[PDB]
């Protein structure tokens, strides 16, 4: 992808206030509920399959937190957003098997988030940097699938 | 296909962003039309630039059929009968334009109202959403 | 919501392919499993290899569904009612999935039947197929 | 994607034996026919609306062919599937806006194709590494969506 000066503002300005534990857990609890299929691949959390139980399970806020600090390294390198995935991307495709198409599904739900939490300052033109963003990372964990 | 506990749950939210719909029905296109320019392929006819009447006097009839198929939950494919042929018929819109406005729309009550939006009625509007876009869709199955 | 016209059109294709159904459906996995290596994830108790038995002896359960779901295209729902817990209760399985193997059902059939595929009929089976697929991952909405 | 000594055989031996205007129309009517929404792009064709309509249009076969001739320039190239998209992916991204999703329709529906057309010599391998090839030109138009 090709970045504009604006928009790295709009993402770099944004990123500097964000609550990784917070949001990271709130990304994968919506996940986990709203798309209950995604929790075959987490069976060594214990209990799933309730609202509540994915809630307040300790493994989905760890693990949640995990992941939000990987779009970090994206807001940090820009141009640089393979090669920062290539080995995450191996393990995604070659160990687990997911279809690409839930991690479309996690950058949405992200920006919900996102969304709830900024209020007013997430205005339409920084929904916008946001989206070219979660598409380019979404697109660079794709890589492991040919 | 819309259990019980998803309908006292969405008749629900739409009784606490009932007089607001409208606007962010206007809301919801604007977002659409700059996170997903292509969109605007469907409407040459508008003025679209950021603060458009039309987009303004268009959002309040998109919000219109959603507080509408609310209302019939049960009947969901006569309450919107008419907007089938519009959307699929007439219009030809492919049908992965359908999770993109709802998308911009579950964004909209998160910014505005972020403790409706709770994860599980994320769940039910999320199912309740492409229920929805099922209907307007229907005559390409 | 499958036509009248889809439905005896289906009812038909399904009375030609009828006594092959079976080994399209040994055909069917087997396809699927070497093009899309990754539906193996769900069948790990089975031997996958090109020639097994137990991928014969699946295949013409798989079929079984199809060829009733086709017996009762009417009510496909009380018809599958017990198959839609088994794929989105206990298994789980990803809904792209339901896809992937409709897609390497319609190349075996255009494979020993390549007239009975025309265009329409390519049509009306592939809303029957995902509209099956429809059924099993009914639990997810 | 990196493409295998036996992988090229079964693409390359194949294509060797296709008739490029016969399974052209195929291709584009099934298409017109099956996602009747894909009709909007190709208003320029008067009418299509029936499935005879479309059979019996001139314009169905003409462009049906220079679709399939594309492919052909994949098949050539096998290393070098970008770079050689680059200008068709501006042209159906930036003027038409095609949505990427209908360019696996065409993929799958190609298929279909050369199933129905070659019978029991589209071996399971072979139709393995044609799922390979659909999928990197698919993605190869995708490029201009950054
Ligand atoms: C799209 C953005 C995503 C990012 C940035 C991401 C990132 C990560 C990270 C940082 C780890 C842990 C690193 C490690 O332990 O080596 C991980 C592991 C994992 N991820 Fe993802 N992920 C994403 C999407 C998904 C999706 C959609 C799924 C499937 C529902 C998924 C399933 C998993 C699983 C099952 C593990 C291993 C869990 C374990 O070892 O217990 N991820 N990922
Ligand atoms: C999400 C659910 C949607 C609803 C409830 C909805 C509702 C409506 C309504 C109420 C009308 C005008 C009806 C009348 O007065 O006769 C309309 C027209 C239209 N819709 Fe939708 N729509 C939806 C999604 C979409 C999407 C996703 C697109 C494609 C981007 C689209 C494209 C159009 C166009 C081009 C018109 C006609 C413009 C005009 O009449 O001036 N719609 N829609
Ligand atoms: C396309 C329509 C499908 C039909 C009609 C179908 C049918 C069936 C049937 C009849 C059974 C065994 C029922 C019994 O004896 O109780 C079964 C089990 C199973 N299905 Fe499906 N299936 C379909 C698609 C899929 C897909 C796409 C997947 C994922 C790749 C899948 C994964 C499984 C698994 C893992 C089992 C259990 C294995 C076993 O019982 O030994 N199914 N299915
Ligand atoms: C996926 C493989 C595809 C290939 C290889 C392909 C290739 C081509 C070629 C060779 C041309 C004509 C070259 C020219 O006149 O400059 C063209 C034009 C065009 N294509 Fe595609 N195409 C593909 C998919 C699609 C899809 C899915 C659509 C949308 C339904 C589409 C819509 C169009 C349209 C509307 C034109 C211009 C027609 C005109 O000028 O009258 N193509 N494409």
């Amino acid at each position: 992808v090709h970045w504009s000066a604006e928009e790295k503002q709009l993402i770099t300005g944004l990123w500097g206030k964000v609550n990784v534990a917070e949001c990271g857990a709130e990304a994968l609890a919506r996940l986990l509920i709203v798309y209950p299929w995604t929790q075959r691949f987490f069976t060594s959390f214990g209990n799933l399959s309730s609202a509540s139980a994915v809630l307040g399970n300790p493994n989905v806020r760890a693990h949640g937190k995990k992941v939000l600090t990987s779009f970090g390294e994206a807001v940090k390198n820009l141009d640089n957003i393979k090669n920062t995935f290539a080995q995450l991307s191996e393990l995604h495709c070659d160990k687990l098997h997911v279809d690409p198409e839930n991690f479309r599904l996690l950058g949405d739900i992200l920006i919900i988030v996102l969304a709830g939490h900024f209020g007013k300052d997430f205005t339409p033109d920084c929904q916008a940097a946001w989206q070219k963003l979660v598409r380019a990372v979404a697109h660079a964990l794709a890589r492991k699938y040919h | 296909v819309l259990s019980g506990t998803d309908k006292t749950n969405v008749k629900s939210i739409f009784s606490k962003i009932g007089g607001q719909a409208d606007d962010y029905g206007a809301e919801a296109l604007e977002r659409m039309f700059v996170t997903y320019p292509q969109t605007k392929t469907y409407f040459p006819h508008f003025d679209v630039s950021p603060g458009s009447a039309q987009v303004k006097a268009h959002g309040k009839k998109v919000a219109g059929g959603l507080s509408e198929a609310a209302n019939h939950i049960d009947d969901i494919a006569t309450s919107l009968s008419k907007l089938s042929d519009l959307h699929a018929q007439k219009l030809r819109v492919d049908p992965v334009n359908f999770k993109l406005l709802g998308q911009c729309f579950l964004v909209v009550v998160a910014i505005h109202n972020p403790s409706a939006l709770t994860p599980e009625a994320h769940a039910s509007l999320d199912k309740f959403l492409c229920a929805v876009g099922l209907v307007l869709t229907a005559k390409y199955r």
